[PDB]
Protein backbone atom coordinates (compact mmCIF):
# COMPACT_ATOMS: atom_id res chain seq x y z
CA UNK A 1 0.00 0.00 0.00
CA UNK A 2 1.25 4.16 0.68
CA UNK A 3 4.51 4.76 2.63
CA UNK A 4 5.86 7.19 4.77
CA UNK A 5 8.81 8.72 6.07
CA UNK A 6 8.35 10.78 9.43
CA UNK A 7 11.00 12.26 11.35
CA UNK A 8 10.07 13.17 14.93
CA UNK A 9 12.12 15.25 17.17
CA UNK A 10 11.09 15.93 20.95
CA UNK A 11 12.96 19.23 22.74
CA UNK A 12 12.74 19.43 26.28
CA UNK A 13 14.07 22.55 28.74
CA UNK A 14 15.58 21.17 31.82
CA UNK A 15 15.85 24.18 34.38
CA UNK A 16 18.91 24.34 36.44
CA UNK A 17 19.91 21.26 35.28
CA UNK A 18 21.71 22.98 31.94
CA UNK A 19 21.67 21.78 28.32
CA UNK A 20 17.51 20.65 27.09
CA UNK A 21 16.76 17.30 26.22
CA UNK A 22 16.88 16.86 22.23
CA UNK A 23 15.60 13.33 21.35
CA UNK A 24 15.15 12.47 17.56
CA UNK A 25 13.70 9.14 15.51
CA UNK A 26 13.27 8.64 11.60
CA UNK A 27 10.35 6.22 10.92
CA UNK A 28 10.00 4.19 7.68
CA UNK A 29 6.05 3.64 8.24
CA UNK A 30 5.77 1.76 11.81
CA UNK A 31 9.12 0.53 11.72
CA UNK A 32 11.87 3.06 13.68
CA UNK A 33 15.29 3.39 12.24
CA UNK A 34 17.26 6.26 13.14
CA UNK A 35 17.76 7.81 16.75
CA UNK A 36 19.74 10.27 18.29
CA UNK A 37 19.62 11.26 21.98
CA UNK A 38 21.44 14.11 23.51
CA UNK A 39 21.52 12.56 26.92
CA UNK A 40 23.92 9.23 25.04
CA UNK A 41 27.41 9.10 25.04
CA UNK A 42 28.39 8.62 21.36
CA UNK A 43 26.63 11.96 20.12
CA UNK A 44 25.92 10.31 16.60
CA UNK A 45 23.16 9.49 14.57
CA UNK A 46 22.45 5.71 15.29
CA UNK A 47 20.90 2.75 13.12
CA UNK A 48 17.71 0.65 14.76
CA UNK A 49 16.92 -1.26 11.74
CA UNK A 50 19.25 -3.37 9.92
CA UNK A 51 18.20 -2.24 6.67
CA UNK A 52 19.76 0.99 7.76
CA UNK A 53 23.59 -0.12 8.89
CA UNK A 54 24.56 -1.02 5.11
CA UNK A 55 24.74 3.10 4.39
CA UNK A 56 28.44 4.28 4.42
CA UNK A 57 30.74 6.52 6.49
CA UNK A 58 29.43 9.84 4.86
CA UNK A 59 25.34 8.89 5.54
CA UNK A 60 26.29 8.61 9.31
CA UNK A 61 28.50 11.99 9.80
CA UNK A 62 25.88 13.46 7.59
CA UNK A 63 23.16 12.86 9.07
CA UNK A 64 25.28 13.41 12.47
CA UNK A 65 26.15 16.69 11.65
CA UNK A 66 22.51 17.74 10.74
CA UNK A 67 20.99 16.18 13.24
CA UNK A 68 22.90 18.05 15.92
CA UNK A 69 21.88 21.25 13.78
CA UNK A 70 18.31 20.66 14.45
CA UNK A 71 19.87 20.10 18.76
CA UNK A 72 20.69 23.67 18.02
CA UNK A 73 17.93 25.25 16.33
CA UNK A 74 15.48 23.84 19.12
CA UNK A 75 17.93 24.98 21.86
CA UNK A 76 17.69 28.44 20.86
CA UNK A 77 13.98 27.86 20.06
CA UNK A 78 13.39 27.38 23.55
CA UNK A 79 14.52 30.85 24.60
CA UNK A 80 12.49 32.36 21.58
CA UNK A 81 9.12 30.92 22.97
CA UNK A 82 10.06 32.36 26.47
CA UNK A 83 9.98 35.49 24.86
CA UNK A 84 6.99 34.90 22.67
CA UNK A 85 4.99 33.65 25.40
CA UNK A 86 6.47 35.97 28.15
CA UNK A 87 7.63 32.88 30.37
CA UNK A 88 9.62 32.72 33.16
CA UNK A 89 13.04 30.11 33.36
CA UNK A 90 10.92 28.27 36.40
CA UNK A 91 9.17 26.22 34.61
CA UNK A 92 10.25 22.97 31.88
CA UNK A 93 8.82 23.65 28.12
CA UNK A 94 8.11 21.03 25.70
CA UNK A 95 8.52 21.65 21.50
CA UNK A 96 7.83 19.03 19.19
CA UNK A 97 8.65 19.03 15.40
CA UNK A 98 7.48 15.94 13.01
CA UNK A 99 7.88 16.34 9.14
CA UNK A 100 7.87 13.80 6.25
CA UNK A 101 6.39 12.82 3.19
CA UNK A 102 3.71 10.16 1.61
CA UNK A 103 3.87 8.17 -1.41
CA UNK A 104 1.09 6.20 -2.60
CA UNK A 105 1.30 2.18 -3.31
CA UNK A 106 2.77 3.14 -6.60
CA UNK A 107 5.59 5.21 -4.55
CA UNK A 108 4.72 8.39 -6.29
CA UNK A 109 4.56 11.36 -3.92
CA UNK A 110 0.95 12.04 -2.14
CA UNK A 111 1.24 14.69 0.13
CA UNK A 112 4.27 16.23 2.37
CA UNK A 113 4.13 17.52 6.12
CA UNK A 114 5.64 20.02 8.98
CA UNK A 115 4.21 20.43 12.05
CA UNK A 116 5.88 22.50 15.16
CA UNK A 117 4.15 22.16 18.52
CA UNK A 118 4.64 23.88 22.06
CA UNK A 119 4.05 22.12 25.64
CA UNK A 120 1.34 20.51 23.87
CA UNK A 121 -0.49 21.83 21.30
CA UNK A 122 -0.47 23.43 17.86
CA UNK A 123 2.40 25.68 17.00
CA UNK A 124 3.02 26.57 13.12
CA UNK A 125 2.21 24.31 10.47
CA UNK A 126 2.72 23.69 6.93
CA UNK A 127 -0.27 23.53 4.56
CA UNK A 128 -0.78 21.00 2.17
CA UNK A 129 -0.12 23.19 -0.83
CA UNK A 130 3.52 23.03 0.71
CA UNK A 131 3.71 27.39 0.19
CA UNK A 132 1.99 28.47 3.51
CA UNK A 133 1.74 28.33 7.13
CA UNK A 134 -1.24 27.75 9.22
CA UNK A 135 -0.28 29.64 12.70
CA UNK A 136 -2.61 28.52 15.59
CA UNK A 137 -1.88 31.91 18.24
CA UNK A 138 -0.60 35.21 18.08
CA UNK A 139 2.93 34.03 18.91
CA UNK A 140 3.20 31.92 15.97
CA UNK A 141 2.37 34.28 13.73
CA UNK A 142 5.53 36.35 14.34
CA UNK A 143 6.98 33.09 13.18
CA UNK A 144 4.98 33.06 10.21
CA UNK A 145 6.09 36.43 9.56
CA UNK A 146 9.34 35.24 9.88
CA UNK A 147 9.65 32.16 7.73
CA UNK A 148 7.48 33.91 4.57
CA UNK A 149 10.34 36.63 4.73
CA UNK A 150 13.05 33.96 4.71
CA UNK A 151 11.19 31.28 2.13
CA UNK A 152 11.42 28.69 4.22
CA UNK A 153 8.73 27.10 3.19
CA UNK A 154 9.61 26.61 -0.60
CA UNK A 155 13.26 25.38 0.94
CA UNK A 156 10.36 22.38 2.37
CA UNK A 157 8.68 21.83 -0.21
CA UNK A 158 12.22 20.92 -2.33
CA UNK A 159 13.10 18.84 0.24
CA UNK A 160 10.10 16.82 1.30
CA UNK A 161 8.58 16.58 -2.80
CA UNK A 162 12.00 15.41 -3.70
CA UNK A 163 15.11 14.55 -1.55
CA UNK A 164 12.37 13.19 1.28
CA UNK A 165 10.60 11.21 -1.27
CA UNK A 166 13.86 9.72 -3.31
CA UNK A 167 15.03 9.10 0.04
CA UNK A 168 12.13 6.77 1.00
CA UNK A 169 12.03 4.99 -2.25
CA UNK A 170 15.77 3.97 -1.15
CA UNK A 171 14.39 2.74 2.13
CA UNK A 172 12.09 0.80 0.98
CA UNK A 173 13.68 -1.33 -1.77
CA UNK A 174 16.98 -1.58 0.87
CA UNK A 175 14.09 -2.80 3.58
CA UNK A 176 12.01 -4.54 1.17
CA UNK A 177 12.01 -7.66 3.44
CA UNK A 178 11.42 -5.66 6.36
CA UNK A 179 8.83 -2.67 5.17
CA UNK A 180 7.30 -4.39 1.96
CA UNK A 181 5.41 -6.67 3.72
CA UNK A 182 1.92 -7.09 5.37
CA UNK A 183 1.60 -9.84 8.19
CA UNK A 184 -2.29 -10.43 8.93
CA UNK A 185 -3.58 -10.52 11.78
CA UNK A 186 -4.28 -14.04 14.03
CA UNK A 187 -7.48 -12.97 15.46
CA UNK A 188 -9.74 -15.07 18.51
CA UNK A 189 -12.25 -13.43 20.92
CA UNK A 190 -11.98 -14.81 24.66
CA UNK A 191 -14.84 -14.95 26.55
CA UNK A 192 -14.85 -14.47 31.24
CA UNK A 193 -17.73 -14.21 33.31
CA UNK A 194 -17.81 -10.95 35.29
CA UNK A 195 -20.68 -12.18 37.60
CA UNK A 196 -23.17 -14.52 37.00
CA UNK A 197 -25.22 -12.37 34.51
CA UNK A 198 -22.30 -10.64 32.40
CA UNK A 199 -19.59 -12.16 30.39
CA UNK A 200 -16.68 -9.98 28.92
CA UNK A 201 -16.08 -10.79 25.26
CA UNK A 202 -12.27 -9.29 24.06
CA UNK A 203 -11.63 -9.44 20.23
CA UNK A 204 -8.15 -9.75 19.96
CA UNK A 205 -5.70 -9.00 16.98
CA UNK A 206 -1.84 -10.75 16.87
CA UNK A 207 1.36 -10.03 15.51
CA UNK A 208 -0.21 -7.88 12.11
CA UNK A 209 2.00 -5.57 10.40
CA UNK A 210 1.87 -2.27 9.49
CA UNK A 211 -0.01 -1.26 12.92
CA UNK A 212 -3.25 0.46 11.10
CA UNK A 213 -5.85 -1.84 11.58
CA UNK A 214 -10.01 -1.67 13.13
CA UNK A 215 -11.97 -3.87 15.49
CA UNK A 216 -15.67 -3.12 15.80
CA UNK A 217 -18.00 -4.71 17.81
CA UNK A 218 -21.74 -5.22 16.55
CA UNK A 219 -24.55 -6.54 18.68
CA UNK A 220 -27.39 -7.31 15.88
CA UNK A 221 -25.67 -5.93 13.03
CA UNK A 222 -25.47 -2.32 15.40
CA UNK A 223 -22.26 -1.23 16.14
CA UNK A 224 -21.68 -0.66 19.59
CA UNK A 225 -19.03 1.90 19.61
CA UNK A 226 -20.19 3.76 23.18
CA UNK A 227 -20.26 0.55 24.84
CA UNK A 228 -16.67 -0.89 23.34
CA UNK A 229 -13.43 -0.55 25.15
CA UNK A 230 -10.40 0.03 22.58
CA UNK A 231 -6.86 -0.65 23.85
CA UNK A 232 -4.07 1.82 21.77
CA UNK A 233 -2.50 -0.47 19.79
CA UNK A 234 0.59 -1.79 20.99
CA UNK A 235 4.40 -3.07 19.87
CA UNK A 236 5.14 -6.85 20.11
CA UNK A 237 8.73 -5.88 20.61
CA UNK A 238 9.07 -7.91 17.54
CA UNK A 239 8.25 -5.84 14.61
CA UNK A 240 4.48 -6.52 15.07
CA UNK A 241 1.27 -5.19 16.54
CA UNK A 242 -1.43 -6.08 18.71
CA UNK A 243 -4.79 -4.79 19.73
CA UNK A 244 -8.00 -5.94 21.20
CA UNK A 245 -11.36 -4.29 21.77
CA UNK A 246 -14.01 -5.68 24.87
CA UNK A 247 -17.63 -5.68 25.40
CA UNK A 248 -19.60 -6.69 28.61
CA UNK A 249 -22.71 -8.56 28.00
CA UNK A 250 -25.30 -9.85 29.89
CA UNK A 251 -25.13 -13.63 29.91
CA UNK A 252 -26.91 -15.44 27.19
CA UNK A 253 -26.71 -12.91 24.41
CA UNK A 254 -23.06 -13.86 23.52
CA UNK A 255 -24.50 -15.09 19.74
CA UNK A 256 -26.05 -11.41 19.38
CA UNK A 257 -22.24 -9.90 19.35
CA UNK A 258 -19.71 -9.99 16.32
CA UNK A 259 -16.32 -8.87 16.21
CA UNK A 260 -15.37 -7.18 12.69
CA UNK A 261 -11.54 -6.93 11.86
CA UNK A 262 -9.89 -4.58 8.79
CA UNK A 263 -6.20 -5.02 8.20
CA UNK A 264 -4.73 -4.62 4.21
CA UNK A 265 -3.34 -7.92 5.31
CA UNK A 266 -6.63 -9.76 4.75
CA UNK A 267 -8.34 -11.03 1.30
CA UNK A 268 -11.27 -9.87 3.28
CA UNK A 269 -12.78 -7.76 6.27
CA UNK A 270 -12.83 -11.00 8.88
CA UNK A 271 -16.51 -11.54 11.12
CA UNK A 272 -16.09 -13.46 14.28
CA UNK A 273 -18.64 -15.19 15.91
CA UNK A 274 -20.06 -17.23 18.99
CA UNK A 275 -21.89 -19.56 17.37
CA UNK B 1 -0.15 23.76 30.96
CA UNK B 2 -1.59 20.73 28.95
CA UNK B 3 -1.37 17.36 30.77
CA UNK B 4 -2.04 13.97 29.63
CA UNK B 5 -2.38 11.15 31.55
CA UNK B 6 -0.04 7.64 30.39
CA UNK B 7 -2.62 4.85 29.10
CA UNK B 8 -0.74 1.76 30.56
CA UNK B 9 -0.31 -1.87 29.28
CA UNK B 10 1.29 -4.98 30.07
CA UNK B 11 1.65 -7.97 28.42
CA UNK B 12 3.78 -10.55 26.90
CA UNK B 13 4.76 -10.71 23.58
CA UNK B 14 3.82 -14.38 22.58
CA UNK B 15 1.10 -16.24 24.67
CA UNK B 16 2.26 -16.92 28.38
CA UNK B 17 3.60 -21.15 28.85
CA UNK B 18 5.01 -21.44 32.08
CA UNK B 19 8.76 -22.46 31.60
CA UNK B 20 9.01 -21.28 28.17
CA UNK B 21 11.10 -17.84 27.71
CA UNK B 22 9.04 -14.35 26.45
CA UNK B 23 8.86 -11.27 26.67
CA UNK B 24 7.63 -8.60 29.43
CA UNK B 25 5.96 -5.31 28.19
CA UNK B 26 5.02 -2.07 29.67
CA UNK B 27 3.61 0.25 26.44
CA UNK B 28 2.72 3.58 28.33
CA UNK B 29 0.88 5.67 25.57
CA UNK B 30 -0.64 9.19 25.54
CA UNK B 31 0.75 10.91 28.02
CA UNK B 32 2.24 14.54 28.43
CA UNK B 33 4.34 16.11 29.35
CA UNK B 34 7.47 13.49 28.56
CA UNK B 35 8.77 13.13 31.96
CA UNK B 36 7.50 9.53 33.37
CA UNK B 37 9.00 6.54 35.37
CA UNK B 38 8.20 3.09 34.10
CA UNK B 39 9.26 0.30 36.08
CA UNK B 40 8.62 -3.40 35.44
CA UNK B 41 8.58 -5.58 39.03
CA UNK B 42 8.60 -8.94 39.63
CA UNK B 43 6.87 -10.01 42.86
CA UNK B 44 7.09 -6.27 44.14
CA UNK B 45 10.81 -6.07 43.38
CA UNK B 46 12.02 -3.55 40.34
CA UNK B 47 13.62 -6.18 38.15
CA UNK B 48 17.27 -4.42 37.01
CA UNK B 49 17.65 -4.95 33.21
CA UNK B 50 14.12 -3.49 31.53
CA UNK B 51 15.16 -1.41 28.01
CA UNK B 52 13.29 1.10 26.02
CA UNK B 53 12.59 2.05 23.10
CA UNK B 54 13.32 5.69 22.01
CA UNK B 55 11.15 8.51 22.84
CA UNK B 56 8.51 9.33 20.17
CA UNK B 57 5.03 10.61 19.65
CA UNK B 58 1.80 10.49 17.83
CA UNK B 59 -0.38 12.55 15.60
CA UNK B 60 -1.99 14.43 18.45
CA UNK B 61 1.57 14.84 20.41
CA UNK B 62 1.20 12.54 23.19
CA UNK B 63 4.17 10.40 23.33
CA UNK B 64 4.39 6.69 23.32
CA UNK B 65 7.48 4.01 25.25
CA UNK B 66 7.59 0.85 25.10
CA UNK B 67 9.28 -0.83 28.15
CA UNK B 68 10.70 -4.13 27.72
CA UNK B 69 12.32 -7.79 29.33
CA UNK B 70 13.15 -10.97 28.90
CA UNK B 71 11.16 -13.07 30.85
CA UNK B 72 9.80 -16.91 31.78
CA UNK B 73 6.68 -17.23 33.38
CA UNK B 74 5.87 -19.40 36.44
CA UNK B 75 2.78 -20.01 38.13
CA UNK B 76 3.99 -18.36 41.09
CA UNK B 77 5.79 -15.03 39.96
CA UNK B 78 3.97 -11.86 39.69
CA UNK B 79 4.75 -9.62 37.07
CA UNK B 80 3.33 -5.57 37.09
CA UNK B 81 4.18 -2.38 35.58
CA UNK B 82 4.57 0.56 37.98
CA UNK B 83 3.93 4.59 36.29
CA UNK B 84 4.61 7.36 38.04
CA UNK B 85 3.44 10.55 36.04
CA UNK B 86 2.43 14.56 37.35
CA UNK B 87 -0.88 13.03 36.23
CA UNK B 88 -1.03 10.73 38.55
CA UNK B 89 -1.56 11.79 42.46
CA UNK B 90 0.35 8.32 43.10
CA UNK B 91 2.28 5.62 41.51
CA UNK B 92 -0.04 3.59 39.16
CA UNK B 93 0.94 -0.35 39.27
CA UNK B 94 -0.67 -2.56 36.81
CA UNK B 95 -0.49 -6.05 37.15
CA UNK B 96 -0.09 -8.89 34.04
CA UNK B 97 -2.60 -10.60 33.51
CA UNK B 98 -2.48 -13.57 31.53
CA UNK B 99 -6.01 -14.93 31.00
CA UNK B 100 -7.09 -12.00 29.11
CA UNK C 1 17.51 11.57 5.13
CA UNK C 2 16.60 14.94 7.66
CA UNK C 3 16.48 18.05 5.72
CA UNK C 4 19.47 20.29 5.61
CA UNK C 5 17.88 23.37 6.62
CA UNK C 6 16.11 23.88 9.65
CA UNK C 7 15.28 27.66 10.45
CA UNK C 8 14.72 29.26 14.15
CA UNK C 9 11.15 29.89 14.78
NA1 LIG D 1 3.04 11.81 40.17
Amino acid sequence: GSHSMRYFFTSVSRPGRGEPRFIAVGYVDDTQFVRFDSDAASQRMEPRAPWIEQEGPEYWDGETRKVKAHSQTHRVDLGTLRGYYNQSEAGSHTVQRMYGCDVGSDWRFLRGYHQYAYDGKDYIALKEDLRSWTAADMAAQTTKHKWEAAHVAEQLRAYLEGTCVEWLRRYLENGKETLQRTDAPKTHMTHHAVSDHEATLRCWALSFYPAEITLTWQRDGEDQTQDTELVETRPAGDGTFQKWAAVVVPSGQEQRYTCHVQHEGLPKPLTLRWE
Amino acid sequence: MIQRTPKIQVYSRHPAENGKSNFLNCYVSGFHPSDIEVDLLKNGERIEKVEHSDLSFSKDWSFYLLYYTEFTPTEKDEYACRVNHVTLSQPKIVKWDRDM
Amino acid sequence: ILNAMITKI
